[PDB]
């Protein structure tokens, strides 16, 4: 194998390379190149607490910088069969940062017999996101019924957390808070809780550069879970006027070989 | 940083037809070294990817990529699903999400079971995503989703599908200093592999 | 800070930056494990007594040379239940599993190294 | 402090045999927010010549302002009117007026040269006129331009004839390029306004696009 | 560095109407609690700014001096509300190319001729109209209502006017750093223009 | 803002029996994006002259512009023709003014005239240095190897024009911002004669 | 985030206010600033937001094992060490202004003070946040010595809706609690019940 | 700097060195073989930092014998360049802000000869015929002109000579003399130094 | 950079240049005489930043024909140095960061020859014999040990000879050749080029 | 704290015939103050070789140090003298083994040994030169050019010191660092003898 091995090899995140990408990035930011972008899906994400379940919905636009990079991405994942969770911005880390505990979450479930309470993936993100401190950014909004009753939480990038009965997360957010902080009153309906957050959702959509495209809801009531995707199309692309369809024999040709499978 | 070298690769699914289309060129920034240097890997035989980006990490992840998928194919069995190789390198770059790769790759490959033509493409760091129509990544991204959008459509034979993809990369491509100078084309139909090499402007 | 007082099977490692710390995730990554056992043994050791840490990480130093030979794998089924991390799983077993090691040393050099002879 | 800041916009101009096209979306935004949905990016000089101007809503505005009062000034003076082989120079000699504090403009004039002709030119921030026959540009650029390569004038395609471009063609082209290139950038979208131009005036087109 | 926090408003069949906050900031603490933001510069066309203070003041005597020597003169002439957002404008931009720029924001309203008009003058040189406007930290919060009920209702009345801009008051008061209980307001209407004030938001927290 | 334009190009003048010869390409690049394809670099200044471009665009452009006027009221004036070294010196101490303000050119000022001919260059540093055998731009290189092995100054007309189309040609081939199309100006005593223009795949066709 | 503490005899009063926020931006309208360790002892916040949250789990965490360990209501100088020694030896990344007070059966009523640094003392009231330094003249010239829990309350109420207008940070609702010899009980005062000045 | 090329053929990977050292204003030695040996097949052309290359290089080679002393057969080149690429990749990366670059050469029995161009950054190409250092800028032209695809060993010594000229005619260095050695299916052949009075 | 030399004697003022131009890689020209001229009796060295040098020595030369023109008669070295080395602190002083270097020369008619060093920051000495550039360093020496106090004409070519070889052989840079100029009560006279194979 | 020592110095070393002959100076500068005038700079290690000095001072003396003992244990271990160049590979892993930290050392460790004479030259670099003809420190100028031009390889062992001290004397008067005193080493068959010691005001004189 090698030679120049002593100890066994560890597991975990490596870091042999911030070296040499230090001296790298010195070198090329002077020179006016490219630069390395992420996929910073600044999303609005919102979650309202009706008289029965939970609500929640965010939008489905995933830029990467100023071109839109996707039409459809999901925004909400799966945790547990009674409990969603949601992300916001760099979706890369939200993705893995939410799939461990939805993981751990069985493992406890499968080891316990009876359905998780919230509380616990609440303690085991604050954990983990404080355990990093910052470097990992991924601002969610964890909502979910449980034996006692129902319960919404507002996860920051550094470990901060809350008890709000309704909260909007996301780069565009204001507009659809600020909807609800208008339009919001205790203890409502199921179809009128949809109505306001879709009416929510919809301006924030609008008022906004980082979102568009469709909108989903996932109501999590007691007995009853949905997953309705997509819920809304607010805006529908035109059509093209004119075909500009190429023919055979349109493009050249060098060379061409040719290779049969089975 | 994807400057110091050039690349640009597509993906469109047709009709049972998948084509992905690659720039070859290596030059260190002004200065060019070589004509001929392949970004083309033939993981499997009706599946292939399409890493583009720093060339010095292109290498060192298509060799650790071929290692794994070896290993697994060797353990396991039977072949491997087009859809398993993208949480592969999912987990593959976010390995070294704090000391970050320079790759950009797209998968692009057929079911061995099904048949169903699948797509998908993947961010610096690892973030999948699937696109039905299309998918596009590479140095010059800016300038191809325009020629992309209008000249696609749906429900395509492979003739059609070859004339496209020729014609969303030939004359989209020389639009750039860096990332020039010859296409090959890899069109992946049902039962046989073909290759074929454009030619373009020597500039 | 040592002096002198084989380079082909260790070299290429300059002095200059291992006495300069990466991305400042270093030191809470390269070692967490120890970190975190050392911070549960000072609790235990402030507000329990002396004996539990002195008899955990002698039962952890007894259960830990039971293994197999260090150019293997190790199961490391024992010693988990034990440490609290049954079902606790996270980013040290999906990313970089040691069983696919990219690289691997000489069996005797390794097994040499670990008896700490060398 | 910084005396900068973007504000989007898209402009696209078609110089055919006797017809001038020049037309661009509308919608001033800054930052993350929209500031309105009207915001016109198409000024009338003269009678057959029309100005587009994209970049930054601050000096877009100014150098509107100016180059109508210098015509008006020519006008007076030498008793005709600016053909549009004139207001290049002039506008490249005002822009380059101020090369250590430069304007952040992106220019764009089309109109009929002496006899009926197209004819579109085209500048850059510091101020460097150049002729051209499709030349686009703006903010949303880079995505406009190469589909027109492809069609306007025939690149990289073998055993096609040449065909003239017609009136009809015009149009239907712009806003199918406009519809298509709406969706993948963020600046661009809301309203869209066309200026084409001919021998008998300026007429004006309005039509929706990626409602916002 | 006096600070102001939003100076809103809205259009209106035959009227504008303008609200701000009697509000300045010392950074942070709440050094003034009774200074005013409204203007009345003529008999057809009112003001409102935010932002710096001082050039606040600055601009109001400058313009106050104008609209008043023009009146002295007498000629059967006035400013027409599109002249003063113009020079405006065009005082900004010559402050700012001069590396001297004024901190401030304001809006121009008024009624001329049967029709309404209401600008936007922000430091760095930016013209334009439209049926609604916001300022300063607004632009996010006050902005999305106004524009969804413009765009359900092109044309409005006084009532819900006013009422739009009571809900635009409770909302930004409930989540402002910089707000105060108080406000004022002004309409423009042909009679003239009327500044009312102060005003009060009764305020709701039954969720605590 | 951004980029202005033309990061850099290419062109060669040699000068033999025969007068001088000027070729150029045409690509002005905007960083790394392709503005354009056939813009024109060799600059006319009138029917004695071939004024040259590279480094920046706009800048070169106005001080040709200059150097014209300069040239055309010297002619008007003094009723004799300008040497080429006074016209090169005149253009050296208007560029020599401004220094350190971010100036960048390169020309190449030629001709013939009562002494022969004469290809004096000046740039943005301030010498002016003659020679017989130039090439300025980021593709100079990959052009002055091939360029200076095949000048013998005892060449014939159509061997030069061969010579300088394929120095040309192996400079854009192997650069990464040269290309497009290739201008070929030759010079007499009856002033310049435009010779041919080309382009890069016909060339590399025909060389294959 | 103006917090403070008043002692009296035979009990502490406690209030908090509830603006959490993220500059100029309001983050949470209504929060809950008070934090009850065990069942007597009860925790304020101030500075950041995550190392004040593990500050106090931790804090639970060892002091819930102490008190089951002892068999023994816990002594609110237990919990005051264990606060110092955690901030103490952290005090290079754990900017966490804490205010903690309670009841014991011996010598009841107790209020303490560990600001930014470690330091660890003892006053008759202590006052803690950005926007608790307005009211400092007030609170030195009307607090005057044996007062029973009914004009606490109302002091209260008063010094801390003074600086809850004059600042930027405060702003909402108010959240007394008294921690007495028999047990807790809590209140809030929002709208007009909160005096004007 | 330094310069480094080597041109391709039909059964031949001859290459140009120069045999020249540095310092700050000084030459302290006008010959200095830079052409370290790997095999009685392979050559490594290596210019770069001072120190690292004659370090790295020393590292690579006393690598390679061990591999034919313990297997009894040989490296080939397609391998050797597989696993310097590696070594220089996993070495730079790891602690050292390395600054080499390397030019492989190589005669196997199968598929002609070859030769591999080698950035610092640790990439791996095969040009028929690369350039180093800044004459590649003034040569690499001249040695594109005349390269028919086929060259005979009598014409490719003279096309080296011409590509020296004219780098010793338009460069601003004093590059004297240089080293040239061919490889063909017998060894490491060797030619008379190019130098110039 | 480059290089400047000149050496006194009886009754000549001998200095010799370097014919060279300078870019970033590339040598434009290979023949530049930077040898202005004053008077029939005095020439002037400069070496310096680029355009500053040339623009510098143009200012300093048409401003003593002035003199002559205006007066009859000419100037003296003494009176020239004495005015160059104002202009130059004055106008480098003034707004111009200039980096130039000066070797004036002359013959007059009442004391011998005069050869005078001038550095950047417009100093003025009488040295016997000085230099410029970076070939100073290597060459300063050799001039010094062979000097004798009184050098006959045909010796002192010999000892430049001598003393470019050493500079050619030892030296980074590649100056190719070299031109050399001698004054005496008869104008100014001329010498073949010193060119190096 | 303060400049430690020897800001620069000067020596050389050329190998003929008869061996290997080295010179220096004694002058430890510490920035503009002259701290000694006697410091002895060739550090004798053992009886065959001539450690040098250059650079830094203590770094040189502990590196020398290391060496020496270095050399010592392998005489003891293997019962034969230790070639030149062993020693000169293994100073130079130990000097490379440290580098960025501000090390800053050149040594020309030189004897015979079963091969011949030998020169070899490492620094703190880390690049191990030979070679036939060396100087370095601040003062290898000044020295360079007339030990070059002297050198003949064929002379004789007065000639040679005469060559040796004109060559120091001749770099110390133009320099302003080197001086003090001249120390010359001879190498042969039995190891090294020393010359003798001269100062500079002597030779001065004498060769005046």
């Amino acid at each position: 194998a090698a030679v120049s091995v002593y100890a066994p090899p560890v597991g975990g995140f490596s870091f042999d390379n911030c070296r040499r990408n230090a001296v790298l990035e010195a070198d090329f930011a002077k020179r006016g190149y490219k630069l390395p972008k992420v996929r910073k899906t600044g999303t609005t994400i919102a979650g309202v607490v009706y008289k029965d379940g939970i609500v929640l919905g965010a939008d489905t636009r995933a830029t990467e910088g100023m071109v839109v990079a996707d039409k459809n991405c999901s925004k909400i994942h799966f945790i547990s069969p009674n409990i969603y969770c949601c992300g916001a911005g760099t979706a890369a880390d939200t993705d893995m940062t939410t799939q461990l505990i939805s993981s751990n979450l069985e493992l406890h479930s499968l080891s316990t017999g009876r359905l998780p309470r919230v509380v616990t993936a609440n303690r085991m993100l604050k954990q983990m996101l404080f355990r990093y401190q910052g470097y990992i950014g991924a601002a969610l909004v964890l909502g979910g019924v449980d034996v006692t009753g129902p319960h919404l939480y507002s996860i920051y990038p550094h470990g901060s957390t809350d008890k709000l009965p309704y909260v909007t997360m996301g780069s565009g957010s204001l507009a659809a808070m600020a909807v609800f902080e208008d339009k919001f009153r205790p203890d409502m309906e199921e179809e009128e809780a949809k109505n306001l957050v879709s009416e929510a959702i919809a301006a924030g959509i609008f008022n906004d550069l980082g979102s568009g495209s469709n909108i989903d809801l996932c109501v999590i009531s007691k007995n009853k879970l949905d997953f309705l995707r997509p819920y809304t199309v607010p805006n529908k692309k035109g059509t093209r006027l004119g075909r500009y369809r190429c023919e055979k024999g349109t493009t050249a040709v060098l060379t061409e070989k040719i290779t049969p499978l089975e | 940083i994807m400057s110091y070298n050039g690349g640009a690769v597509m993906a469109m699914k047709g009709k049972n037809c998948v084509a992905i289309a690659a720039d070859r060129r290596f030059g260190i920034q002004a200065q060019m070294v070589t004509t001929d240097f392949q970004k083309i890997f033939p993981m499997g035989d009706r599946l292939y990817i399409g890493l583009a980006g720093l060339a010095t990490d292109v290498q060192t992840v298509a060799q650790r990529l071929k290692f794994r998928l070896n290993l697994y194919e060797l353990k396991e069995g039977r072949q491997i699903k087009p859809y398993t190789l993208m949480s592969m390198v999912a987990n593959l770059l976010y390995e070294k999400r704090f000391g970050p790769y320079y790759t950009e790759p797209v998968i692009a490959g057929l079911d061995p079971k099904t048949f169903k033509p699948f797509i998908c493409s993947l961010d610096l760091i690892g973030c999948p995503m699937v696109t039905d129509d299309f998918v596009v990544s590479g140095t010059c991204a800016e300038q191809m989703y325009g020629m992309c959008e209008s000249l696609w459509e749906p429900n395509m034979d492979p003739d059609h599908l070859f004339e496209t993809i020729s014609q969303a990369m030939l004359n989209a491509v020389d639009r750039d200093a860096v990332s020039g100078m010859g296409v090959i084309v890899h069109i992946i139909e049902k039962d046989k592999i073909t290759t074929r090499t454009l030619k373009a402007r020597m500039d | 800070s040592p002096v002198t007082e084989d380079l082909l099977r260790k070299g290429f490692s300059c002095v200059k930056n291992e006495l300069l710390p990466s991305h400042p995730l270093e030191l809470s990554e390269k070692n967490f494990q120890l970190n975190q056992d050392k911070m549960n043994f000072s609790t235990l050791r402030n507000i329990q007594g002396l004996f539990a840490p002195l008899k955990l990480q002698m039962e952890f130093k007894a259960v830990q040379q039971v293994q197999r030979l260090p150019f293997l794998s190790s199961s490391n089924l024992s010693l988990d239940v034990l440490r609290g991390n049954d079902e606790t799983i996270g980013f040290e077993d999906i990313l970089n599993d040691p069983s696919q090691s990219e690289v691997m040393g000489e069996p005797h050099l390794m097994v040499e190294y670990k008896l700490g002879l060398l | 402090f910084s005396p900068y800041v973007f504000n989007g916009g898209t402009i696209l101009a078609i110089a055919g045999e006797d017809f001038a096209i020049v037309a661009s979306d509308t919608r001033l935004s800054e930052g993350f927010s929209i500031h309105t949905r009207d915001s016109p990016k198409c000024y009338k000089l003269t009678d057959k010549t029309v100005i587009g101007c994209s970049g930054f809503h601050g000096d877009c505005l100014t150098l509107t302002k100016i180059i109508e009062a210098r015509l008006k000034m020519y006008k007076h003076s030498n008793n005709k009117a600016m053909t549009t082989g004139a207001i290049a120079a002039m506008l490249s000699t005002i822009l380059y007026s101020r090369r250590f504090f430069p304007y952040y403009v992106y220019n764009i004039i089309g109109g009929l040269d002496e006899e009926g002709k197209g004819a579109v030119y085209s500048f850059d921030p510091v101020g460097s006129y150049q002729r051209d026959s499709f030349k686009a540009g703006g903010s949303a650029s880079a995505m406009l331009q190469p589909l027109l390569d492809n069609q306007v004038g025939f690149k990289n395609m073998q055993n096609v004839e040449h065909v003239p471009l017609s009136l009809d063609r015009a149009m239907r082209l712009v806003k199918d390029v406009f519809i298509s290139a709406a969706e993948r950038d963020v600046y661009t979208g809301d309203a869209l306004r066309i200026c084409i131009v001919t021998k008998e005036g300026i007429r004006e087109e309005t039509v929706s696009l990626r409602k916002d | 560095m006096v600070t102001g926090t939003s100076v809103l408003g809205v259009k209106f069949e035959g009227g504008v109407v303008i609200a701000a906050d009697m509000l300045g900031s010392y950074g942070s603490l709440a050094r003034f609690r009774n200074i005013s933001r409204i203007m009345r510069v003529n008999n057809s066309t009112m003001l409102g700014a935010s932002g710096d203070y001082a050039d606040f003041q600055y601009l109001k005597q400058v313009l106050g001096q104008m609209v008043i020597d023009e009146e002295l003169l007498g000629d059967g002439h006035s400013y027409s509300p599109r002249a003063i957002h113009s020079w405006l404008t065009r005082a900004m931009y010559s402050r700012r190319s001069k590396m001297n720029p004024l901190w401030n924001t304001m809006v121009i309203g008024g009624y001329a001729d049967g029709e309404s008009f209401l600008g936007y003058v922000d430091m760095l040189g930016v013209a334009y109209e439209a049926p609604s406007l916001a300022t300063g930290y607004g632009a996010y919060l006050a902005q999305p209502l106004l524009r969804e009920v413009l765009e359900k209702q092109p044309v409005l009345s006084q009532t819900e006017a006013r009422d739009l801009v009571e809900r635009c008051m409770r909302v930004l008061y409930y989540r402002d750093a910089r707000s105060y209980n108080r406000f004022q307001t002004a309409t423009v209407t042909e009679k003239g223009v009327e500044i009312e004030g102060p005003l009060s938001t009764e305020t709701n927290w039954d969720i605590a | 803002p951004g980029i202005e334009m033309l990061h850099g190009t290419t062109t060669l003048a040699f000068k033999f029996r025969h007068g001088v010869i000027v070729a150029a390409d045409s690509r002005a690049t905007a960083g790394a994006y392709i503005a354009s394809q056939t813009v024109k670099k060799v600059i006319e200044i009138n029917p004695y002259l071939l004024g040259t471009m590279a480094g920046g665009a706009a800048d070169c452009s106005f001080w040709e512009r200059l150097l014209a006027r300069q040239c055309r009221i010297y002619e008007l004036r003094n009723k004799e023709r300008i040497s080429v070294a006074a016209a090169s010196k005149l253009l050296a101490n208007m560029v020599y003014q401004y220094k350190g303000m971010g100036l960048s050119m390169g020309t190449m000022i030629c001709g013939w005239d009562k002494r022969g001919p004469g290809l004096y260059y000046v740039d943005s540093e301030g010498n002016r240095i003659s020679g017989a055998t130039f090439s300025v731009g980021s593709g100079s290189v990959y052009a002055y190897g091939v360029m200076d092995r095949g000048y013998s100054y005892d060449l014939e007309v159509e061997q030069a024009y061969d010579l300088a189309r394929r120095a040309i040609y192996q400079a854009t081939y192997r650069d990464a911002y040269s290309g497009g199309a290739v201008n070929l100006y030759h010079v007499r005593e009856d002033g310049w004669i435009r010779v041919s223009s080309d382009n890069v795949a016909d060339l590399h066709e025909k060389y294959s | 985030t103006t917090i403070m503490a008043v002692q009296f005899d035979g009990g502490v009063v406690l209030g908090a206010d509830s603006r959490t926020t993220t500059g100029s931006y309001i983050a949470n309208r209504v929060t809950d600033k008070l934090t009850p360790i065990h069942d007597r002892i009860f925790c304020c916040r101030s500075g950041s937001a995550a190392d004040t949250q593990a500050v106090a789990d931790a804090v639970t965490y060892q002091l819930g094992f102490h008190s089951i360990e002892l068999n023994e209501p816990p002594l609110v100088h237990t919990a005051a060490s264990l606060f110092k020694e955690m901030c103490y030896r952290y005090r290079e990344d754990l900017m966490a202004g804490i205010i903690i007070a309670g009841w014991d059966p011996q010598e009841g009523g107790q209020g303490y003070s560990v600001p930014m640094g470690g330091m660890m003392v003892r006053q008759s009231f202590a006052i803690g946040g950005s926007g608790s330094s307005y009211i400092y003249g007030y609170v030195d010239a009307t607090y005057r010595e044996g007062m029973t829990k009914e004009e606490c309350l109302q002091f209260t109420a008063n010094a801390l809706a003074l600086a809850m207008e004059r600042d930027g940070s405060s702003g909402g609702v108010i959240r007394l609690a008294a921690i007495a010899e028999s047990g807790v009980e809590r209140q809030v005062l929002l709208g007009d019940q909160i005096p004007k000045f | 700097m330094e310069y480094l090329i080597g041109i391709q053929g039909p059964d031949y990977v001859l290459v140009a060195s120069d045999r020249v050292a540095a310092s700050n204003i000084v030459q302290m030695k006008d010959d200095h073989d830079k052409m370290f040996k790997m095999s009685e097949k392979i050559l490594l052309l290596c210019v770069g930092e001072a120190g690292d290359t004659v370090q790295f290089a020393e590292y690579i080679q006393k690598n390679v014998q061990l591999y034919k002393m313990r297997n009894g057969y040989e490296l080939s080149p397609t391998a050797a360049a597989n696993f310097t690429r590696r070594n220089l990749a996993d070495c730079l990366r790891s602690r050292t802000p390395y600054h080499v670059n390397l030019l492989l050469a190589g005669y196997d029995e199968h598929e002609g000869p070859a030769l591999y161009y080698m950035d610092y950054l640790a990439a791996l190409a095969k040009a028929p015929f690369a350039a180093h250092g800044y004459g590649a800028f003034l040569t690499l032209s001249i040695l594109d002109r005349y390269y028919t695809p086929t060259i005979s060993r009598e014409r490719a010594v003279e096309l080296l000579r011409k590509c020296l000229e004219e780098l010793q005619k338009r460069f601003i260095l004093n590059l004297p003399t240089f080293s040239v050695r061919i490889i063909d299916k017998n060894g490491i052949h060797d030619l008379d130094n190019i130098s110039f009075p």
